[PDB]
Order: C-alpha cells, then structure tokens, then sequence
C-alpha cells in the first residue's frame, strides 16, 4: 500500500 | 455526550494520557469530547484529533483488508462454502468503519470547517474531510459510490487551492495533503499518471524552497518529501 | 447475551476470522458467546478463548503500567501538581481490565470448571483461574489484596498438583503452568527463591523426558523450557 | 518484565 500521512 | 461533564483541558490531557498509553479510542473519544465544547482548536489540538482518529481507523481498515481478502478467496472457483459468516463479520467491520468515518466528517462538519479560517486549520480539516471520504470510498460499492469518491476529491480540490493560494510548497500540511490526494488519484480514482504528475510536481516544488528553511523546519519538509518519493519508486 | 441468537459454530467461525484480523475484542466475544451456550469446549476451543482474553488482557496491563509509572512520577518530590487526571485516567482503565478479568473467572465459575473432567481441560482452566487472579492482584490495593493474591494461588495449586499427577513433565499445559506460577511467585508472592526453585525443576525435569517426543512434540516442549530459561537469566 | 504464557 502507498503512503499517506 | 458521555464526556459533556469533564472540563475541556482535562479532556486534552487525557487525549495526551491516552496516546502514551497507545489507547486510541480512548484518545479519540476524549478529542470528540473536545471538539463538542465549541471552541476552535490549536495546532497541537487537531494533531491530537487527527492522530486518534487516524490510529483507529486505520486498524479498522487493517482488518477490512485481511476479511475482504478471505472472502474475496471463498468465492473463487474450487472454494469450499462455509456460509455467511465471512460476509457478515466483514460487513460488521466495515459498519464499525463507516461509523467512526461519519463521526469524523460529523465533527468537521459541525462545526470546525465553518469556523476555520486561517489556512492552516482550513487546509488540515479538509484534508481530513478528503481522507475519511477516500476511506469510505474504499469500501463503497453502491449506488452513492460516485457521490463518496466526488465528495473526497471536492474537498482535496479545495484544500489543495488554499494550500498553493497560502502556503510555501514545503509547509507540512500542504505535503501531507498533495501525498494523500496523490494516492486518491492512483488507489480510488483510477488515475495513475495525475497521481504521478501530482507526487512528482509537489516534490520539485517542494525541493526548490528548502533552502528558506531552519534545520527543524527542514527535517519536517524532507520526511514527508521522502514518502512522495517512496510512492514515485513503487508507481514508475 | 448479544451472542445469544449466533450459532455455536459461526461464533467459533467468527473467533477464527477475528484473530486473523487481530480483532481481539471481537475474538473475545465471540467465544464468550461461544462458551455461553453450554457445551464443553474443545482443545482447539480452549486456546480460542484462552488467546483473545490474554491479548485484550495484556493491552490493558501494559495501558495501566504506561498510566500507573506516570502516576508515580506525579507523586514525586518537585513534581508539578496538574490535577486529578491521570489518576482517574489510571482508574478507568484499571477498572476496564478489573472487569475483564471478572468476565474471564466468571465464565470459568460459570460453568468451565466444574464440567472439566479430563487433566488436559481441568488444568487449563485452572491455569487461567490463576492468571486472571494474577492480573487482579497487578492492581490490587485495597483490604481483599491478600484474599486476591492467595485465590491466584490456590487455583495455581490445584493446576499444579493435578498436572504432577496426570501429565508427563514436558506436556505444554504443565509447563506453561509452571512458568506462570513461577512469575506469580516471583512478582506477586514476594517469593523470588520459590519461583526460581520451581523454574529449574520444572525445566530439568521436562529436560529428562524429552527423549519420549516425537519432533514436533519436542519443539513445542522446548519453546516453554527457554521461557523458563529466559525467566531464570533474568533473576540469577 | 518476566515470560508468561
Ligand atoms: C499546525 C500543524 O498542523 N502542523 C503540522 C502538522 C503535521 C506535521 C507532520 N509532519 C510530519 C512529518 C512526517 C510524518 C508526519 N508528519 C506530520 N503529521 C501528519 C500530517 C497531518 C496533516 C498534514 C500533514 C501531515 F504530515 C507537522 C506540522
Ligand atoms: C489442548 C491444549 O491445551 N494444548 C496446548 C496448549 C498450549 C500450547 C502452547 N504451546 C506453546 C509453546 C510456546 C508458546 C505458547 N504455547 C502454547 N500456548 C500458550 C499456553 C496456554 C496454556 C498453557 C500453556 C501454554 F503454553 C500447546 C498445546
Ligand atoms: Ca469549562
Ligand atoms: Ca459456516
Ligand atoms: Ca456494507
Ligand atoms: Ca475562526
Ligand atoms: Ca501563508
Ligand atoms: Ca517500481
Ligand atoms: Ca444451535
Ligand atoms: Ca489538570
Ligand atoms: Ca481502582
Ligand atoms: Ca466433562
Ligand atoms: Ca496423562
Ligand atoms: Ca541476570
Ligand atoms: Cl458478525
Ligand atoms: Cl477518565
């Protein structure tokens, strides 16, 4: 999964 | 309101309390309890909103995750049925989700976005608003899913125009939005290449203005920069 | 029961699920649900309810140890006064685990025990009686702190004088036992030569009978004897 | 804090 914050 | 009686700073210290603890429903629900005073919150105050909610949802999603795959398995060719109780847990985490999702958005809402008027606060609350649609959005696979995946990207849309409008391209909360509406793009709307244009734009931007900034602000500015470049590396 | 309308073995269905999504709350409740009905559980069963417990149990303990340090810290000489919160806060989720803790002796008095004939169940669910005492004892302050900590120890005695009788030395359940009981000695008696006695006899025993086990009865053996090896590097 | 299990 891609990152997000 | 079960926190209706306690007073606003000791809800905060207990928010605080909670955190050290890794309790974060706790944390969320004295932070729900915060905001429900009526009072604008400060920078550490919708930092300790964000950080509850985010720790929980993302453990409901977490989960959503690992059932959704084992139920995607049970309907593939040669599966064995095993009834209903696949659907029906995954279908429980995912109303606990939506739940705490319209809890968000409800808090926002009523009222911190009409009252937010500096970008700083105005810029973190619509991202929130983005990142709790994209989260329904997830897992939305009904008449109204159009409606969740446009109300997310409305409210990325408008943050991302007072973001540029207002803020230097290194201020974290600007970063932090372009790296999270960059993911909208690639994982919710289908859109590779803007969310590739977006990460890649934001990074060159960003590391164009670094050099305005103290050793501190600059640590801050390059952690979220490196995720930016993480989601290039995973997309290219 | 919210329970009471869900299959037998949709909620051990549902307990399975949930441990894969590290939902140990739901896990919990689905076997409290699951035990509820009546029946006698499995082995299988058993470690269902014996995992969720623990893993609901041990985040509260570690909650409370974060809240009960920071607690002390307050009570300290040129500590600033900040007011009732961290002590209330301290009790609220001592008083969560409390509850817990009554739920789990609570589904054993009622009717796990009594029911459980064979050594393998019997002493099991005596091993938890002693361990939830255990837990109990962790925060136990007040005028039944002695009653608590020498319920823990009768439970733990009585496991201890079946499992001598009717298990090989090496069998799990006896070691796990043991390695507890050791701990209790240890951290709750005030009895630190007991639990090292009982730690190196219990490990040289099982060491002598090793030789009688198939491979995969020997790794599971070994796993609890380098716990209690763990256990004596620490205290010697 | 010691083993258990
Ligand atoms: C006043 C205010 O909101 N200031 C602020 C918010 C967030 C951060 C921040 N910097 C970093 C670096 C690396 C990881 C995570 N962060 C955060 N927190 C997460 C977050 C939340 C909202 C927007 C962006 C964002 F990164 C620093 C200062
Ligand atoms: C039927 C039955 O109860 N059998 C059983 C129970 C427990 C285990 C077991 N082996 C190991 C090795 C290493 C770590 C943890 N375990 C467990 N589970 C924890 C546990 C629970 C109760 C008693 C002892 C114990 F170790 C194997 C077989
Ligand atoms: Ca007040
Ligand atoms: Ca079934
Ligand atoms: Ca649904
Ligand atoms: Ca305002
Ligand atoms: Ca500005
Ligand atoms: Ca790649
Ligand atoms: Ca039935
Ligand atoms: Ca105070
Ligand atoms: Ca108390
Ligand atoms: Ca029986
Ligand atoms: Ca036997
Ligand atoms: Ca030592
Ligand atoms: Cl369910
Ligand atoms: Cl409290």
């Amino acid at each position: 999964f891609p990152a997000t914050v | 309101g079960a926190m209706g009686s306690m007073e606003r700073a000791s809800l905060i210290q207990k928010a605080k309390l909670a955190e050290q603890a890794e309790r974060y429903e706790d944390m969320a629900a004295f932070m729900k309890g915060a905001v429900e005073k009526g009072e604008e919150l400060s920078c550490e105050e919708r930092n300790l909103l964000s950080v509850a909610y985010k720790n929980v949802v993302g453990g409901q999603r977490a989960a959503w995750r690992v059932l959704s795959s084992i139920e995607q398995k049970s309907n593939e060719e040669g599966s064995e049925e095993k009834g209903p109780e696949v659907r029906e847990y995954r279908e429980k985490v995912e109303t606990e989700l939506q739940g705490v999702c319209d809890t968000v958005l409800g808090l926002l809402d009523s009222h911190l976005i009409k009252e937010a008027g500096d970008a700083e606060s105005r810029v973190f609350y619509l991202k929130m608003k983005g990142d709790y649609y994209r989260y329904l959005a997830e897992v939305a696979t009904g008449d109204d899913k159009k409606r969740i995946i446009d109300s997310a990207r409305s409210a990325y849309q408008e943050a991302m125009d007072i973001s540029k409008k207002e803020m230097p391209p290194t201020n974290p909360i600007r970063l932090g939005l372009a790296l999270n509406f960059s993911v909208f793009h690639y994982e919710i709307a289908n859109s590779p290449e803007e969310a590739i244009s977006l990460a890649k734009t934001t990074f060159d931007e960003a590391m164009a203005d670094l050099h305005t900034l103290s050793e501190d602000s600059y640590k801050d500015s390059t952690l979220i920069m490196q995720l930016l470049r993480d989601n290039l590396t995973l997309w290219t």
